[PDB]
Formats: C-alpha cells, structure tokens, sequence
RNA sequence: AAGCUUGAGUCUCGUAGAGGGGGGUAGAAUUCCAGGUGUAGCGGUGAAAUGCGUAGAGAUCUGGAGGAAUACCGGUGGCGAAGGCGGCCCCCUGGACGAAGACUGACGCUCAGGUGCGAAAGCGUGGGGAGCAAACAGGAUUAGAUACCCUGGUAGUCCACGCCGUAAACGAUGUCGACUUGGAGGUUGUGCCCUUGAGGCGUGGCUUCCGGAGCUAACGCGUUAAGUCGACCGCCUGGGGA
RNA sequence: ACUAUGGUUUUUAUU
C-alpha cells in the first residue's frame, strides 16, 4: 500500500456535519480496503485571505493507507462536490505521532 | 536502472545468483528487461524525447554486448538469440 | 584508459622534480624498470623499486645534489605513432657532449655507447641531459 | 523548525513584513536558513501567509 | 480518425475518409428506423418553396427515445454503428429493464461501458442528471429547450453547450452565435460533448457525388428571364445595382428578426 | 528611495545630508553586486584593523 | 593464443535537482456583463486628438465570464547535451553523486560516412482569442512622418500534432584521461579516535565571480583552463566581388 | 512637438 495525508479546511462553525458529508463518499476508497485513521480535526487557524468567505480553518485530518490505482479515482469523486481545492493530498511518509 | 525486484528476476532467473552480475548473456537480458520495461512508457509517450534519448543508447549497449559476443564465441551468441526475443 | 603510459612516466618525471616530491608513482612495467634501470645507472635517477604480482606498482626515488635540477632536458623523440630510427654510423649527440642518447637496439634498452661498442642501432628511448 | 502548518508557531520568526534575517549577521545554520524560507514558501502555498499585501 | 484517400482520380485527391475500427459489424435494428419520405423542395401543394436539394439514395432516419427517462436504472453500449445521417456515430443502450434504444455518442465512442440515469449518478460523460444537479463550467451534448422533450441542441459531431451561470429553477448556457440563454434546470441532456471531432475537415470531392447525396445545381440571377429574378436583363454582362434576392431584399446589412415573443430566454442578443 | 515615512515633513524629501557624488553614501565598493555589502561590514564591526 | 587486474560496464542501500512527458490546479488583473453606493468627467501632452463617458463612465464594493504567465520567495540559487526549464499537485521517466560488498576480465577513449536533439520567426491541419501586437485604420507631431506620441486591430502570442533546420546556440574554451594554486559566496555523500580534543583528524561530487603560476599582440583563460603531458575527429588559405 | 543644405589640400629627421 502507499499513504496519503488528505487535509480538509473545514468551516469552524459547520464542522460537526462536514466530516459527515466527507463521509458520504468515503465507500469510494473502503471499496478498495482503504484504512483510514482518524478523518478528525486537530486545531483552529486563521489564513491570511478569506477561503469560502473565511478567514479561519478548523483542518480535519484524514490520514489514509490504500493502493497506488485509487488516489485519482478518490479526487475526481471531489472534482464536483466543491469540497477538495490545491490538492492538500500531501502523499508519502506517512501520519506524525498523534499528528503533533 | 531498476527496483531490486525487476532485476532479479533475471540475474538469477535467466542467470545463476544476484552474486554473478557481470556474466554476458545475463547483461543483454538485463539491458533487454530494461528495454521492454521503457516500451510500457513510450509509444504511451508518444514524444518525452528527452527521455527517449536513455533508451536510444540502451540499444547502443546492447549492440556494443552483441557484437562482441559473436567475436568472443559464436555458439554461446547463437543460444542467447534464441533464448531471449532478439533478431525478431 | 591510458593511451600512452611513457607518456605518462615522463611527464611525472619531468614535473615531479619541478614539484620538487622525493619520489613518483605508476602501473609497473618491463619497459618502465628497463627504463628506469639506464637513468639510475647513468646516476640520473637514485633508486627504483617494484611492489605487487596481480597489480605490480613501480615507485622511483629522485636524485638532489648541491645545485639545481638533476635532469636538465628529457626528450622522448620517438612516439607510437611515429617512430624514429638510428644508424650505427649517425648514433646521436646530445646538448653537443653535456647529455647521452637511450635506445633499445635489438638487445634491450641500454646507452648510444653500449650500442656503438656492440656495433647496434634502433628506436631511440629518450635523450638525456 | 521542523514545522511549516501551524501559524502561531511560525508568526514567531517571521518579521510583520513577512520577511527573515540573513544568517550571517544573526548567526544561525546554514540548511536552517534555506529551510525556513521553504517553510515560508510552504505556508503561502498552505494560505496561511499572503500572495498580495493589497486589502 | 481521419485519412486521405489515393490521388489517382480528381474528387479523390481531395476526399477525406472517416474510420474507426471498434464500429460493431452485423445486422441493423430495424424498430428503430423510419425510412423518411421525400419532398423534392415542394410544399403539401406541389410547389417549390426549398430549392437545390433531389435525387440520391433515401438515407431514412435512427429513433431515438423522446421520453428518456430510465432513472436508477443501469445500463450497457450494446453496439456502437455506422449511421447514413450522423457524422457522430450511433449507439445502441441495453437497460437492466429492458429494452434496446439508440442514444447518442460522447467523445471516445466507447463500447462495453456501463451507463446510469438520475439524480443519483456519478459526474462522467455519457451519465444523464438534470441541469439541477451538475455545476457551473459543465458540458452537456443533445440538449432539450423545453423539460421533458427529445433533444435539439448539441448532436453534430464535435458539437457542445456549456453552462456558465446558475439560479434556482434556471441556467445560463451560451450559443454558437454569441448568443447566451436562459434555460430550465430540469433539462437533462446527455452530458459531455459529441464525440468524433473531425467531420468538419471534408472537401465535397467529385461532381457526381452530389447527385448521390441529392444535392441539384445553381442558377445566375443575371442569366435567368428579366421576370423572374430581379438581376436577370441583359444585354449584357452589366450589373450596375446592389445585390438582391430572387424576391428584391438586399442581401447585405438587412437584419431580418421579426419574432416578438422569445425576449425572455435571451441574455446576450442585440437589435 | 521608496520611503513610507509619514506626517512632519515638508519641501519634497531628500532629507538625508550628502547622499550622492564625493561621498556620502556608500559605492566605495561600486563593482561585483557588493553595493551594500559597507552598511554590513560597519554594522559587523567591532575593530577594523585586524590580524 | 591464453591470462591478470586498480581505469571501463553492472548490481544492494542512500544524496540533490525550474531536466523530460502524461492527467489535474491557485493568487491577482488589463477586458466584459450585471446589482449597490455615487457624479462629470477618464486617458495622454509642450499642446492635443482618436478613443471611453454623460443612457451613469472613471471610482469603490458584491458575484461572475474569459484566456494565459509567474511577481513576493529568488540567491549568476538549481537542472538539461544546447537555444531552453520557475506559482502548486498526483503518476511515469533519462542522467549526475557516495558508503560497503559482488561479478565481467581490456570491457576503455575519439569518431569519416550515418542516425538523432529545436530557440525565436515562418509554415501545414484543426481548436481557441482576456491582455498585447508586425501589417493596417483613426488623430496629431513634422519639411515629410514613412518614426517618437496615441486608440483600436489582423498575422502572431497559446494548445494537441506535423514540417523547417538556423543564431550573439556567447560560460564564443572540439571531445576524452592524468597533474595542479590561493580567495569570496553557495551546496552535497562519508570513514576514523574514550572526543586523553563536550571535541578533533581524514576524504569523494558540484557551483558563480575574483585573483596567482603557466599561456597571449593585448584583452582575457585560470583546477568547470585558452595551463603541463597525451588519444581521436573536424575546419581555414589577404580583402571586396560572393 | 527640435532644422535637410557650406565640397577640398598642409609642417620640423639632421649634427
């Protein structure tokens, strides 16, 4: 398998039902054993120009092991939803210790 | 150059151990390997020139292997032939 | 790899003492030490040793004095691609009596006077002065 | 050092023109140096510092 | 792809060659034919009201479904074929239930792919949702004006229609002309852009193909009687007026939009 | 100069006292994009006579 | 004829790259549409017009369409055989370089003829066209204006592809092995000793300007030599005509 | 926002 990173910037204020709409789509890698290991926030920042009308992020980190052949197939499942901007994919190494 | 699994393979499965790289036939099958490793990238490519120019010398190598093969002993030239697709 | 190995040992000859290093260092040969033997018989060079027997390395030890250089001009004149010959009549003169003439006769590799007492010519090694 | 995502970190390093010291008149290491300004260059791709200093 | 043919014959050395080798060879599905009448140009009369066109062979014209529904229903390219009409191909969808249609070609002429319908479906070309659920930027091919219809826009090879703003129950796509209009949002097309892209690159070839394609000669206003074209009269060959057509309109300069009820769809049109 | 210095000033800038031609100020040093290498080296310093 | 093995070739695990190609993607803006707030000017000049407004321009906000290149970072700082390669991803890829081991056994090194690699302009075949722009129009400037000034605008700038073969392709250093001198300012692999030294001896690869020896008519080259010694290939013949 | 048009020829060398 090969490890990818897949950071969502996520609005402070509707990041209770944003993981869940991630969620809506996350068949089209558990489909292909897929292991993910946590799909959670880890810290408000603030940005220094407004993102979906925002200046602030709440960064929900899904950290994902899964096969070479599925990481174009999974954002092209974003390619439409208007939740997936820059990548932010960040592929290799893997997950830091509690993500630090 | 190639992973430490797509040489060996053929350092050992066309040659005799991973500790007998150097031996001639086993070279023409490697650079061979190499070649048709880099057929699944080009004519996929249909340009990548600058890359292309790597595979226009492997040819090259595999030509200056070849010839001094049949000048070194015809018969070991005349089984590789035939024991790796070359002279279609 | 190497082209002309003589080459090779006179140039780290010739710049070696110009270097001013106590001794140099090669790929050892019969053609080499039989060289090296005629420049330390003629007092021009003070020793030459051998070391190896899969990968023999020469090292020759250069000669000093109260003044300066030992080896004033170390002229080749016959190279592998063109050769010059000489005649036991016309057996050369060197820096007109200050240097010697080397050859390699049909014997081995020894001095214009050793050749003209044996009555022999051939391809000229060096001339030295 | 050692991180480039997090901005109340990285605002600490940084001058209020976004800019940093040369490494020879404030004495640090080389590769750091050359490694904080690629964390800088990171954190514009992130958004976290400006493109344009306009609004 | 598109070739040349031999040189050995004028019209030849000009004619280009449209082939494609994954085209299924066999037998044609004939519920799906009307074999099209002729009119020759004539009204229901007997008269001449379209002129040039007669003769050749019938051509006839490929059904397709005017009431393409299908949704959550999945479904196969079950032949892609020839058709002596479209310059974009024509293929035939098998449904999961449970008949045999022909649909039109997105880029890639595909066969074996495996096809969905509705609000459900993931954004690929050839996946039919209605303009509700896609976003803006997106390309859509055989695209109906009026919800629920049979399709008018976007069915020629090469052919496309992008949607370029959005609000509630309706889009805004732009026009071939430097038009953009104003269209409902349940319209739900075929999605993507017709396929092929190289038809448009054709020289007629040799004279006698026309008569084959039923496509009849001109006439010189000049040379035709005094009466029945205004430019005929002679003698001759002097033409000392501004151009007209066989009914005294100039042909120059002179719009001719006289419809005054379709304003509302219009975004970019001008008087 | 491109100063952003704002409020007390008047007559047009050029506030700094001989600031071009016979020195001041710096092209002591004019060659080899050294130009302001002098402000570094007086800011450097400590001596300026050194073994 | 047959050996030997340090130079040549390959292989384990590692170092750094705007090198190449395939499929995606921002910041912001000349232009253009539309809704607020708002009023008679905008732009250029020694003066001015053409053009854009007065029907609401320019302005400034809100939300979009549009094609196409990298500013801040950036440093002659990297890469490629070379004109060239720079916002940022994912997937393939040629080459350079090291530490410790293992095979081949002269395998090196240059290349007649040959077969290959495009920068810009121009072209063949389609697609596209936001800004800019040969040609050209609109007005001045001037003896003229053929130019500078100034608004538009086609060819082009761009793409997937195919031709062309050419330059200030200039780091003007043919290519390749060996032997070397001090500096500034950047960069990368590694062995060894309680670290008698809270620390130090030993060594491989690059990179941009200085400045020695040696080289030259003088400029300059200068360890990435135009230097010392060697191997191979190519080009020139007073000027103009040409 | 700056001006076309005024051709051509010259010396110290000896004691």
């Amino acid at each position: 398998m090969r490890h990818y990173e897949i950071v969502f910037m996520v609005h402070p204020d509707q990041s209770e039902q944003v993981p869940g709409m991630i969620e809506r789509y996350t068949a089209a890698i558990t489909g292909a054993e897929g292991k993910i290991h946590r799909l959670e926030d880890w810290g408000r920042r603030q940005l220094a120009y407004p993102i979906n009308k925002l200046h602030k992020a709440h960064y929900v980190l899904m950290n994902v092991e899964a096969p070479q052949e599925v990481i174009d197939e999974l954002e092209t499942t974003f390619r439409f939803n208007d939740a997936v901007i820059r990548s932010m994919v960040m592929r290799t190494k893997h997950a830091v210790t509690e993500a630090s | 150059s190639l992973s430490t699994e797509a040489t060996a393979k053929i350092v050992s499965e066309f040659g005799r151990d991973a500790n007998d790289t150097g031996s001639t036939e086993v070279q023409v099958a490697l650079l061979t390997a190499q070649i048709n490793h880099l057929q699944g990238h080009f004519a996929e490519h249909k340009k990548d020139h600058h890359s292309r120019r790597g595979l226009l010398r492997m040819v090259s190598q595999r030509r200056k292997l070849l010839d001094y093969l049949k000048r070194k002993d015809v018969a070991r030239y005349t089984q590789l032939i035939e024991r790796l697709g070359l002279r279609r | 790899s190497m082209q002309d190995p003589i080459a090779d040992m006179l140039t780290r000859i010739r710049n070696g003492q110009a270097a001013n290093k106590a001794a140099v260092t090669m790929p050892s040969s019969k053609l080499k030490v039989a060289i090296a033997n005629v420049l330390k018989e003629e007092g021009f060079i003070e020793d030459f040793k051998v070391e190896g027997d899969t990968k023999p390395e020469l090292e020759l030890t250069l000669k000093y004095f109260q003044g300066k250089a030992v080896v004033e001009s170390i002229q080749r004149v016959s190279r592998p691609g063109l050769r010059i010959y000489k005649r036991k009549d016309e057996l050369p003169k060197v820096m007109a009596g200050l240097g010697i003439a080397v050859v390699s006769t049909s014997k081995g590799v020894m001095t214009d006077r050793a050749a003209r007492q044996a009555g022999l010519g051939g391809e000229i090694i060096c001339y030295v002065a | 050092e050692i991180d480039y995502k997090d901005i109340a970190t990285l605002k600490n390093y940084i001058t209020e023109s976004g800019k940093i010291v040369p490494s020879r008149i404030t004495g640090t290491r080389a590769k750091y140096q050359r490694q904080l300004a690629r964390a800088i260059k990171r954190a514009r791709y992130l958004s976290l510092l400006p493109y344009t200093d306009r609004h | 792809a598109v070739v040349k043919c031999k040189p050995t014959s004028p019209g030849r050395r000009h004619v280009v060659k449209v082939v494609n080798p994954e085209l299924h060879k066999g037998k044609p599905f004939a519920p799906l034919l009307e074999k099209n009448s002729k009119s020759g140009g004539r009204n229901n009369n007997g008269r001449i009201t379209t002129r040039h066109i007669g003769g050749g062979h019938k051509q006839a014209y490929r059904i397709v479904d005017f009431k393409r529904n299908k949704d959550g229903i999945p479904a196969v390219v079950e032949r892609l074929e020839y058709d002596p009409n479209r310059s974009a191909n024509i293929a035939l969808v098998l449904y999961k239930d449970g008949e045999r249609r022909y649909i039109l070609a997105p880029k890639g002429l595909k066969a074996g792919d495996q096809i969905q319908s509705g609000v459900d479906a993931a954004i690929k070309p050839g996946n039919t949702l209605p303009m509700r659920n896609i976003p803006v930027g997106s390309t859509v091919h055989n695209v109906e004006m009026k919800p629920g219809k049979g399709g008018q826009l976007a069915r020629s090879a090469g052919t496309y229609v992008q949607i370029v703003a959005r609000d509630g129950a309706y889009v805004t796509l732009r026009l071939r002309s430097g038009e953009m209009r104003k269209v409902e949002a349940d319209c739900r097309a075929t999605l993507g852009e017709v396929g092929n892209a190289e038809h448009m690159l054709r020289v007629l070839g040799k004279a006698g193909a026309a008569r084959w394609r039923g496509v009849r000669p001109t006439v010189r206003g000049t040379a035709m009687n005094p009466v029945d074209h205004p430019h005929g009269g002679g003698e001759g060959r002097n033409f000392g007026k501004h151009p007209v057509t066989p009914w005294g309109v100039q042909t120059k300069g002179k719009k001719t939009r006289s419809n005054k009820r379709t304003d509302k769809f219009i975004v970019r049109r001008r008087s | 100069i491109k100063v952003r210095e704002n409020e007390p000033f008047d007559v047009a800038l050029r506030r700094f006292k001989r600031s071009c031609e016979k020195a001041g100020v710096l092209a002591e040093v004019r060659r080899r994009e050294f130009y302001e290498k002098p402000t570094t080296e007086r800011k450097r310093a400590k001596a300026s006579a050194v073994k």
